[PDB]
RNA sequence: UCGA
């Protein structure tokens, strides 16, 4: 989750602080995330 | 700035002459080798004394320098040089010039005892002279005065060794004492310019 | 072409004093517009000292013999209480555009090269519209609009554009002296007549009586050589 | 020759032992200041050959 | 220049601080600027406790 | 342990580390086991990448090659032939006189096009889906970095110049170099080996036109 | 404007004030409080990917600033707003398969006015350590080479600031004391031929890699037993060179717009070839429209016809997300704006041209525009469809059809050629495998996997796929024996056993499992070749 | 120490010990120097004698790998020390010369 | 395209035929440095240098227009091998 | 075993007619 | 430098014309003009 | 400018050097008087060479130049040159150290008859050689080529006769035709740099 | 984490 920083541009860091990963230690590894975490959720309206 | 040591080469004859060369520390020889393996000493490069010459008017080295002690030359650049520099180019060389043709004269001066004698006292006065408790001496192999004598190792050393049954020189270990400053100053005739 | 600023070692570097850097700088100075008055003049440094609170233009530069600047109001640099400005651009004549990596022109060391736009020419555009002859209809009539830096004159360009062309259209005329080095003279030959000034049979023809023999390596033995080579030739 | 057939089979402790140049009786690697190789170690110069 | 811009929907708030989601976060789990006695039960401060 | 480290409870790691150890089954099995890794595949000399630029004025079996990456790929024949020419003594001196990029002459460029006289390069895009995944093409020296490739093959290989790379391999022998410019040039493969039917074929601006 | 705000790039006012003093390397500003504060301005600094951040001042001595007003800009910003790449004047049109699968076309004019042109800064770092052979030393004094090469270092072996280094050139000379080995006789003959001592040290100098190179614009030097720095046990002295290079858009590069519309650039034409107004404007850069309907990214097509109508009424926009500009008011904006692109023109005492003519003609053949109006108003008709009258450079006739173009804002992307340029003959191995190394930085060769050798197979490549397997990879002697023949216009020699195979023998060996290689009579071959048995 | 096996990267693709180089084999880079040395070697001997070439090849190990002193090569020869260390250093002197001539084996000086 | 690249697949009943012999007709002629060619004088393959015309140094497309040419006799079993390398080398030295 | 690898095509002889002619004239007077 | 005009004609019905070296651009700044002059203002005769 | 008749000096040894030289057309030779009362020539100056180039670093001129033919000569004030100037200077100085040192290696290589041999080549190479029908010839006498080849009048007289009874040469009037070049080249071995 |  501690991440090299992206700042090629402002735009790039800016995004990079702003970004949200299912990743990481204590999260989803790549084979356990199936098409149910990877949708769109309704609730992902103003938010996601 | 590059340091060499005792028989080390600093330029080959037919080799590129791109740098221009300043002798700081020590002493270098000029020579030419023949295709009979004999090696004559074409002249003597002191400290201060420019030599590799052929890096300012042609492509390429004629001649083969080899340091004689521990040496300490600068490297430099023939079209990068200033008034000044070019200046004390100028004067060196025409030192070197003096030098190099009393040296002539010197080869052709006398029987070779005297010629020896001359080399001796010489080198005497050059970076390959020294002195502890026997006296003043110098730091030469036999090989190497035959070659500034315009003569041969062996006479040579027959020379010296009638200089040692004389007691006007000592030697060991490529090292010669001038003993009997006088009696070599008398043998020789007349003195070879150090400067 | 170029361009050194006192104390100033590339193009990335920023001077004390002003607020434009270098880079900008060189960006000002590629709007700069020379015009050079004599014909037989192809290159020229024009050398800039301003100093104090003023804002530097064009006219500033140090004034050459046959060099108009036509663009004065140009812009260059803003200097500050303290903020020294000291440079030498060398400007050139030369042909279309040509890249700081491609001329790599510098006067000394720490001389930053310019990329160089050489055309004068800023745009062309032509018209083509109807026209008549009385019985002839559907003619046409040519305009020319052509709009330049102010150093050639558009009248002055299209000429050369023209001149150009025709000679170009030259071309479709025509349907369808050795080194001494490599002659194999000896190799005194050689080394004395090409360090002597010379390189071919052409010069060695030259070399007349009281030329040839004058060479200071050149004698007899040479003569010999030189002689069967203008035998084998001719 | 030429290498026409690969046979791949268990290995008998004689033949393991027929391999070997040497036993390592050590769990030592190499000399923290020498650097070289302790002997009967695991890179010893006896058993595998010289540096 | 002259910048003419289009659309009539009229935003009552501004865009929040971009970096707050970071800001926020980070100044909350140290707590530097708060006084030790005055201090929340949270962050640096819950590990201890 | 020693034999397969996690086959049998939990696997021993090194101290201050959830790493597991890595054992010789594990060496010889897997994606980056010996087997895939290293066996079934390989790096390899005389290789190159770059990014790819569309070529019109290229004929079917040719392809823009940068003059740098070509000065690599062929460098030992680029010795050679300095050696033949009176470019440099010998090839010690070529190499030495290759090393440094300001040293570099003219007449080093004119060898290279002597060089690759005849011969074909390898063109390769990843994912390699079939066997015209990599083609044969005859290069052309081109100024600039970037590698020019015919528009009709990029069906083929599926390639198009949104950012695009390719890999470009140097075939050694007269064995290898025969292969290449007979079976996999792409001038000879005109037609799909799975429906029969023409896989190098006009598309996209070359039909509009049409 | 928010996004650079927030971003802390660039710099504002705190307060209202005036401005004291504005210099290329700060600027300061005497608030209504009357503390005069000074602001130090970040000046080519380094960043993580190597793009350089630096602060540009905006505003004059003595200027009246007020509360949150823009002092410097940062880095990708122009006047406080967010500048990601530059507005240029493009054509949606087909050319010549230069356009090929989203490929670019862009005029040498860009690069002329310097255009698309980046600055970009690499580090490079060097470090002299206490060896058991020795000190490794940083100096100018290096073995075997010549003044011209170490020309551009100081006395202490550092390249000067504002040195051009180009690849094979020092930054950071050092030498490193020679491991003990002992001297063929062949190095012993040579040796005693020229009458030359062999050195002690090597030349162990940091060089410039393939491909990099630029202008030096900083040099750091970290010693040991000098006050304030304290270095990795072992390490003397450690020596960072900063490099930076102007970089001009090129061909490879890549751009992209706001859209999802991405491509290369294939083409620089000079002006000469480009399609242009009949003014005589040239455009800048030529996208194929073939990418449009496909992707379904109408967004470009509309800020190109807004982009036109600004590039001639001289004015910029603010359309919103959602709620924005809409067809009839775009429309608007274009008549307003071909008032101006032809109005000025019949002032200037200019009727229709022929060629506008024709072209006039095979519009109202296409429907574009109504049959009986006049040339002006049928010009008109297509200037509010966003297409115009566009001439061909080469021939000067002009393109058949009216032709969409506007200004469009165009990014460069960070993938760019000189970066991602990589070749090799002979380099680097691995330890285990004895393999070519992997990426750039190591100078490595490509792999060849699985798929790749499943298409050479396919092919029926035999001699390729082992040349791929053996003399190109892990076969020492074969890669040897391969390269001496090459060098010496020999044909290459028949590969060996790859090492890879004798490693995994052995490692299946340390599993206790047998592996023998046979003959056709079944007689074990040694692959080893009297090494591996007593 | 450190791992071999450390990992590079978030993916399991990579490892520490693929990105570091073996100094110990010499490349083909190296031996083919080498071979071209031993060539260029024997041209530059070809220009001597035989006797004076079979000493120089005797004395710097040329020959069965192993270094005869000028006791030995005199013995072999059956002549003096003094003067096969003459025929020697002429021997060298005549190589120094047709190497400052030709200038064949200089590159190979590195 | 390669020249007459369908004919020389005609001479063939497998394209790899075709790739053997005229690796190892290239191999022939790099070994013997071109002078055992069935070639004439004006049939001989030609590359533009800087000079003017020279010898295509390419052998593989020599072997290719020589196959084209006819003159070549190609199969298995034609001759043992030593036997054929020593009248090529008694034919054509090196 | 594939394509030129192939114990089909692998073995194939090339030869000229002259150094063949030569081959066979050698063979005849053995 | 002053470029080749080389020609190469087969009886009076055709001929190819080569011009080489030229500066960049100007192949088609040639070749334009004469294409159309060729085709339109070459005297001839018809029914 | 100035013009010198065979066997004049254009100075002299212990002579003030306020100027320096440059020979425009000629022949000059550098020479030194020994004690003995013996004369040697130092070395030669051919046209376009410096001398006098004591002028540059000391106060008085060492040697004795002496022109050998009708010559013409420049003097140069050494304080009133330019940067191009000290470049010529420099190159033509080093050119007459490379000369000299040939001169030198001459001077001690081979027998009397070699060195005759190899001069008398030389001197074809400069404005003393010309040629007619008996063939190609040079201007100078027995004392002159002893001075030049380390010896004494009477053996370069004998060495000389040798010469004309083989046939090689052919000698009067100061006067010496070189009948055999290939002969004469054979004798010399190596041949003496000329420029 | 990127690029395709
Ligand atoms: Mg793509």
């Amino acid at each position: 989750l501690s991440q090299f920083k992206d700042e090629t541009n402002p735009l790039s860091s800016l995004r990079h602080k702003r970004r949200i990963s299912a990743l990481g230690p204590g999260g989803l590894t790549r084979e356990r995330a199936g098409f149910d975490v990877r949708d769109v959720h309704r609730t992902h309206y103003g938010r996601i | 700035m590059k340091r060499f040591a005792r028989k080390e080469t600093i330029y080959l004859r037919g080799e590129e002459a791109r740098t221009l060369y300043r002798l700081e520390e020590g002493l270098v020889r000029v020579v030419e080798l023949l295709p009979d393996g004999r090696l004559i000493t074409l002249r003597h490069v002191l400290p201060g004394d420019y030599f590799g010459e052929e890096a300012l008017e042609g492509k390429a080295y004629r001649y083969t320098a080899e340091a004689m002690t521990e040496a300490v030359v600068q490297g430099l650049e023939p079209r990068a040089m200033d008034h000044e520099a070019l200046h004390r180019v100028a004067r060196n060389l025409a030192r070197q010039m003096r030098r190099v043709q009393a040296y002539e004269a010197h080869l052709q001066t006398g029987e070779l005892r005297a010629r020896i004698a001359r080399y001796l006292l010489f080198l005497a006065d050059t970076p390959l002279s020294a002195r502890d408790r026997q006296g003043i001496y110098v730091t030469v192999s036999h090989e190497e005065i035959a070659d500034a004598t315009a003569s041969i190792r062996e006479s040579v050393s027959k020379v010296l060794a009638d200089l040692r049954r004389e007691g006007l020189i000592a030697t060991a270990y490529r090292r010669v004492y001038l003993l009997d400053l006088a009696a070599l100053e008398r043998e020789a005739g007349s003195a070879l310019e150090a400067a | 072409t170029s361009v050194y600023i006192e104390d100033v070692l590339h193009e990335f570097s920023t001077i004390p004093g002003v607020k434009e850097d270098v880079v900008e700088i060189i960006l000002n100075l590629k709007e700069l517009v020379v015009r050079f008055l004599n014909p037989s003049l192809q290159t020229v440094t024009l050398l800039l000292k301003a100093e104090g609170p003023k804002e530097v233009k064009a006219r500033d530069f140090l004034p050459v013999a046959d060099v108009e600047i036509m663009n004065p109001d140009l812009h260059i640099a803003t200097l500050e209480e303290g903020g020294r400005l000291n440079m030498e651009v060398r400007v050139d004549r030369g042909v279309g555009y040509v890249p700081a990596e491609k001329h790599g022109i510098k006067d000394r060391i720490n001389a930053i090269p310019v990329d160089a736009v050489f055309s004068p020419v800023r745009r062309v555009a032509f018209q083509v519209e109807d026209t008549r002859l009385g019985q002839r209809t559907d003619l046409d009539k040519l305009t020319l609009r052509i709009w330049t830096d102010g150093s050639v004159t558009p009248l002055e360009a299209l000429n050369q554009a023209v001149e150009i062309l025709r000679e170009h259209l030259t071309y479709f005329s025509n349907p369808q002296d050795l080194p001494l080095e490599e002659l194999g003279l000896s190799t005194r030959v050689l080394h004395s007549l090409k360090e002597e000034g010379i390189e071919s049979v052409r010069a060695l023809l030259a070399l007349n009586l009281k030329d040839l023999k004058n060479i200071p390596g050149i004698g007899e033995r040479s003569l010999e050589e030189i002689k069967e080579a203008l035998e084998k030739k001719g | 020759k030429e290498v026409r057939k690969v046979r791949i089979a268990l290995a008998s402790p004689e033949k393991i032992r027929s391999w070997s140049y040497g036993e390592v009786e050590k769990p030592e690697t190499i000399n923290y200041r020498t650097l070289k190789p302790e002997r009967d170690g695991l890179f010893d110069e006896r058993i595998f050959g010289p540096i | 220049m002259e910048i003419k811009r289009f659309g009539r929907i009229r935003e009552v708030i501004p865009l929040p601080p971009l970096t707050e989601i970071q800001v926020e976060s980070y100044r909350r789990a140290l707590q530097a600027d708060v006084p030790p006695e005055k201090r929340e039960n949270v962050g640096i401060q819950a590990a201890f406790r | 342990a020693l034999l397969d480290n996690g086959r049998r409870g939990a696997p021993v790691t090194n101290p201050g580390s959830d790493r597991p150890l890595r054992s010789l089954t594990d060496i010889l099995s897997g994606k980056q086991g010996r087997f895939r890794q290293n066996l079934l595949g390989k790096r390899v000399d005389y290789s190159g990448r770059s990014v790819i630029v569309v070529g019109p004025q290229l004929k079917l079996h040719q392809c823009g090659l940068p003059k740098r990456m070509a000065l690599e790929l062929f460098k030992p024949f680029l010795l050679k032939k300095m050696e033949e020419k009176g470019i440099a003594p010998n090839v010690k001196a070529a190499r030495r006189m290759l090393e440094r990029q300001r040293d570099i002459k003219d007449e080093v460029w004119d060898a290279l096009e002597e060089v690759i006289h005849g011969k074909v390069v390898l063109l390769n895009r990843a994912p390699t889906l079939h066997r015209l995944g990599i083609q044969a093409f005859q290069p052309v020296l081109v100024e600039g970095q970037s590698i020019q490739l015919h528009p009709l093959v990029c069906e083929a290989f599926n390639a198009d110049f949104d950012g695009d790379q390719m890999a470009v391999h140097v075939p050694l022998s007269s064995f290898a170099q025969a292969e290449a410019r007979i079976q996999m040039l792409s001038a000879h493969n005109l037609l799909s080996p799975a429906s029969g039917e023409p896989l190098a074929k006009p598309s996209r601006d070359i039909i509009l036109g049409l | 404007e928010r996004v650079v705000r927030d971003s802390l790039a660039a710099l504002y006012a705190e307060e209202d004030g005036e401005v004291a003093k504005v210099d290329g390397n700060r600027i300061v500003v005497r608030y209504e409080d009357g503390r005069l504060v000074e602001y130090p301005l970040r000046r080519f600094y380094r960043s993580n990917q190597g793009t350089a951040l630096d602060q540009r001042p905006r505003v004059v001595v003595g200027q009246r600033v007020r509360k949150g007003d823009l002092l410097a800009d940062g880095p990708a910003s122009e006047n406080g707003f967010l500048a990601l790449g530059q507005n240029v004047l493009v054509a949606i049109m087909p050319f010549d398969g230069y356009n090929f699968e989203d490929a670019i076309v862009i005029s040498e004019e860009l690069l002329k006015r310097d255009f698309y042109t980046s600055i970009h800064i690499e580090r490079y770092e060097i470090e002299a350590r206490d060896t058991k052979l020795g000190p490794e030393r940083i100096t100018r004094d290096i073995p075997h080479l010549s003044e011209a090469a170490l020309r551009d270092l100081d006395e202490e072996g550092v390249v000067r600031i504002g040195a051009e280094v180009k690849p094979g050139d020092i930054l950071v000379g050092r030498t490193s004391f020679k491991g003990e080995s002992e001297p063929t006789p062949e190095e012993r003959l040579l040796r005693s031929i020229f009458g030359e001592k062999a050195r002690d040290v090597k030349d162990t100098s940091l060089r410039v890699p393939p491909g990099e190179g630029g202008i030096v614009v900083r040099t750091v030097r970290l010693r040991r037993g000098d006050p304030g720095v304290e270095l990795k046990p072992g390490v003397r002295e450690v020596v960072r060179v900063y490099v930076a290079q102007k970089r001009k858009l090129q061909v490879g590069d890549k751009l992209a717009n706001r859209h999802g519309n991405k491509g290369v650039v294939a083409k620089i034409l000079p002006v000469e070839d480009m399609p242009h107004l009949p003014d005589g404007t040239p455009v800048d850069v030529i996208l194929n429209p073939l990418g449009v309907p496909s992707r379904m990214n109408l967004g470009q097509i509309l800020e190109t016809h807004l982009g036109l109508a600004g590039y001639f009424l001289g004015q910029r926009y603010i359309s919103p997300i959602f709620d924005g500009a809409k067809e009839p008011e775009i429309k608007e904006l274009l008549a307003q704006a071909f008032e101006v692109y032809f109005g000025k023109r019949k002032g200037e005492g200019f009727g229709v041209d022929k060629r506008e003519v024709e072209v006039l003609r095979r519009a109202e053949k296409l429907g574009l525009v109504t049959p009986g109006k006049t040339p002006e108003e049928q010009l008109k008709e297509l200037f509010l469809q966003g297409k115009v009258v566009l001439y061909d450079g080469r021939t000067g006739e002009p393109i058949e059809g009216p032709i969409v173009v506007g200004q469009m804002f165009i990014m460069k992307l960070y993938h760019m050629v000189e970066d991602k340029m990589h070749a090799r003959s002979t380099g680097p191995y691995s330890l285990i495998t004895q393999q070519p190394l992997g990426g750039k930085a190591q100078f490595g060769g490509q792999r060849f996997g699985e798929m790749e050798v499943w298409a050479l197979e396919a092919y029926g490549a035999a001699h390729t796929l082992q040349e791929m397997l053996t003399l190109k990879s892990d076969d020492i002697e074969g890669r040897n024996a391969a390269y001496e023949a090459i060098i010496k216009g020999e044909d290459v020699p028949e590969p060996s056993v790859p090492e890879s195979f004798r490693v995994l023998v052995k490692e299946l060996q340390a599993l206790a499992l047998d592996v023998q290689t046979l003959d056709e009579k079944d007689n074990p071959v040694d692959i080893f070749e009297g090494l591996a048995s007593k | 120490p450190v791992s071999l096996e450390t990992p590079i990267g978030d993916e399991k693709d990579s490892f520490y010990g693929d990105f570091i180089p073996d100094e110990h084999l010499p490349s083909p880079v190296d031996a083919a120097t080498q071979s071209l040395l031993s060539e260029e070697l024997e041209k530059a001997l070809s220009k001597l004698s035989e006797r004076e070439a079979m000493v120089l090849k005797l004395r710097k190990g040329l020959i069965d790998g192993r270094e005869h002193t000028l006791e030995e090569v005199g013995a072999f020869f059956g002549v003096t020390r003094e003067r096969i260390r003459q025929i020697e250093n002429k021997a060298l002197r005549k190589l120094k010369y047709h190497e400052s001539r030709t200038r064949k084996l200089r590159d190979f000086l590195d | 395209a390669e020249p007459g690249i369908d004919k020389l697949f005609g001479m063939v009943d497998s394209k790899y035929r075709l790739t053997v012999v005229v690796a190892k007709r290239a191999q022939q002629l790099l070994r013997h440095g071109f002078k055992n060619t069935v070639l004439e004088p004006e049939e001989r393959p030609k590359m533009q240098t800087l000079e003017g015309l020279f010898d295509d140094p390419n052998a593989v497309t020599w072997a290719m227009k020589e196959l084209l040419t006819g003159r070549l006799v190609f199969g298995e079993n034609l001759v043992p091998e030593d036997r054929l390398q020593k009248e090529m080398e008694r034919l054509y030295p090196v | 075993p594939a394509g030129t690898g192939s114990d089909f095509v692998r073995f194939t002889q090339v030869v000229d007619q002259k150094t063949l002619k030569a081959i066979e004239e050698a063979r005849k007077e053995a | 430098k002053a470029p080749v005009f080389t020609v190469r004609t087969q009886g009076r019905e055709y001929g190819e014309f080569v011009l080489e070296p030229l500066e960049r651009g100007f192949g088609v700044t040639l070749g334009n003009p004469l294409r159309r002059i060729l085709l339109s203002s070459i005297p001839g005769t018809a029914v």
